[PDB]
């Protein structure tokens, strides 16, 4: 399927905030390498009383209409990055576009572009979105995918890692990701369409990151899964993912259940010493934490590079634990929860650690354990390193 | 570095 | 002597650090340049970094609790001091070991060799002062002019020329060429020098005075450049290579002549030049008080735009290259900038307006007005 | 490009 084309070309009169900004966020998606080099251009498709702006790369897909004053109706493609890095500069001043053949013509207050039109007729027709599984708010999603996206790998060669898995069930929805050595598993109510729907894809974890930005503020993102693809629809944006071919881990089985020890404490607070501790570590690599009698003892280093100490106080049940852990890992962690205070759950030295945001719930811990593991909105379980 | 599975 | 051991203040001792560190080598021969000296004696405690090039040195308040010099890793040092919480920091060297207490954090780095780090340069005789910010102004507008490759040495520095209260600044990369002159204060009005120093060297040999402050210079004669200022100390060896004679490239008359704001022209350029290739050329067209920016081709696409414009003189078709042209204006710090042409082949005198060029009627050809600053700027030949 | 010297 092919863009088709009319009897009329396009001309139109446009708001530059409106189509410049529509321009931008239809630009991150388009690609660095075309597999075939019309997909570098972008299409601008204009009728009735709306314009929309379309990218489309075999893989992702976004479009966008906007208001848009419309003498004469249209389709045209042109290159993207020329259009961003144009629209980008063009005053702020109305936008008048109008292709006459084989140039465009884009005149924006005294500045005035012409622009060769690419092989519109060879433009394939960007995917439709699969119904309307649900409807999740647009912060809520954005932060849910932050939460997550972390655990994410970010090596290529690994695609079986660089996903994000979304799991339909009912009301509620579970996003989860890892990278072989921490695991991030986030939850949050949405508005499904259906009462019993349950499905699980597989997205990957930048796309559905940049359509998690997609989504102004205070606004709602429609999800639509088929199979495959994924369909995020904020708004006046229909933006459309292709779904990720590797299989990814059953987590749920890899949840503790319980703690033999368990230690609260500011986030902020652990998190600054950690980094400071780990400037003296070996480009990264280990931190030893040791709890013991409500005091956390951080250290870092040897005398070959040099050795940092840190000691903070820590609501900590348990028996004495001595274990280490990774500072970027760690530090990655802390900074989805987005909570005043932080519980860890630790097992053994060398078998997973929790990390889960801190409620009213553990202003006090009672017993020496093993203490039961509590229901969270977001678990970041990380797997330790071995000590010498 | 330990790992969670494989 | 003995160890130091010494108690000062946090923000004290890391915008010591953080300053003193800027200067440290990215990746010494010698590791022992990799370092930063800490000397405390009496009631002060002198950080300072050296690498055989350039010197930073400053003494700041503390509390010696025993004298002494020791040795450690600039690198790891600073991003210690950036990470330390704010809170006293206690230093105290023992056996081969620097103990960096603060507050909770506990820092144990070891020691170099003290004995093989060489003195720091001494710093010649105060030639004169001058203002910080202005300083530091005046080398970044001239710096946009100096070259950044490393076979043609000569390009890569800075020509300060002092002759009495003036002093000139200048820079060329062989198809620009920027000219600063200042005013600056001297307590012995019969020097006459003119040094070459590395335009890089320069500018963060500038940042030794920060902004509301004063920095004195002091000339050596191998020669090195000193500044100093509110107590820190720094040295820059000079740059062995000779300076073109630029005073003669500069035009006497001007054929033509253009008054534009240099706001505006910047952005027309800027969006003018997304359309050529590789941001090579960009055309300027000027009749009847009209600029007319064009560039491109029709392959890739053109853009073209009309500015109203003071022009006077014969009209002129002249292309530039559009990274030196925005360069020279974001250096011209004034409101409006005026253009000096004589053909489309020779070069173009950007410079401030001044109130004489709103009123220049007439054809020419118009003398060379007098400024502080000049932007000479070698056009491109047009198809 | 021409160059400023000569
Ligand atoms: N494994
Ligand atoms: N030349």
């Amino acid at each position: 399927a092919t863009t088709t084309v009319g009897l009329t070309d396009l001309k139109v009169r446009l708001v530059r905030d409106d189509f410049a900004d529509a321009v931008a966020w239809v630009a991150r998606s388009l690609p660095s390498r075309p597999t075939v080099p019309v997909l570098a251009g972008v299409l601008l498709t204009g009728s009735d009383d709306g314009l929309t702006i379309s990218s489309f790369d075999y893989e992702v897909s976004a479009e966008v209409q906007i208001p848009a004053e419309i003498a004469a109706p249209g389709t045209v493609l042109v290159s993207g990055r020329l259009l961003s890095e144009i629209t980008r500069a063009l005053p702020n001043k109305p936008v008048d576009l109008s292709v006459e053949g084989t140039r465009v013509s884009l005149t924006c207050g005294s500045a005035r572009f012409s622009l060769p039109t690419m092989a519109v007729e060879d433009y394939p027709a960007l995917p439709e979105l699969p119904a309307e599984t649900g409807s999740v708010p647009a912060d809520l999603f954005a932060e849910a995918i932050g939460q997550v996206a972390v655990a994410a790998g970010r090596d290529d060669t690994l695609p079986m890692l660089t996903g994000i898995r979304v799991e339909i069930s009912g009301d509620r929805m579970v996003l989860a990701a890892t990278d072989r050595f921490r695991l991030a598993v986030r939850e949050l109510t949405w508005t499904t369409k259906t009462p019993d729907v349950e499905a699980a894809v597989l997205v990957p974890a930048k796309t559905l990151a940049e359509a998690a930005k997609t989504g102004l503020d205070g606004s709602e993102v429609q999800l639509a899964l088929g199979a495959g693809l994924l369909g995020i629809r904020s708004e006046g944006k229909r933006s459309t993912t292709r779904l990720l071919d590797a299989e990814f881990p059953k987590f749920r089985q890899l949840l503790p259940t319980e703690h033999t020890a368990m230690a609260t404490i500011g986030v902020g607070e652990l998190t600054e010493a950690i980094k400071r501790v780990a400037l003296v570590a070996d480009r990264g690599a280990q931190v030893r934490m040791e709890f013991a009698d409500d005091v956390l003892h951080l250290s870092a280093g040897a005398d070959d590079v040099g050795r940092a100490e840190e000691d903070l106080p820590v609501s900590f049940s348990g028996e004495p634990l001595t274990i280490a852990f990774n500072p970027g890992y760690l530090t990655d962690g802390l900074g989805a929860l987005h909570s005043e205070r932080v519980t860890f759950g630790f097992t053994t030295p060398s078998k997973p650690a929790v990390l889960r945001p801190a409620t009213e719930a553990d202003a006090a811990l009672n017993g020496n354990g093993p203490f039961p593991a509590a229901e969270t909105d977001y678990v970041y379980l990380l797997m330790p390193v071995r000590l010498p | 570095q330990f790992d969670l599975f494989g």
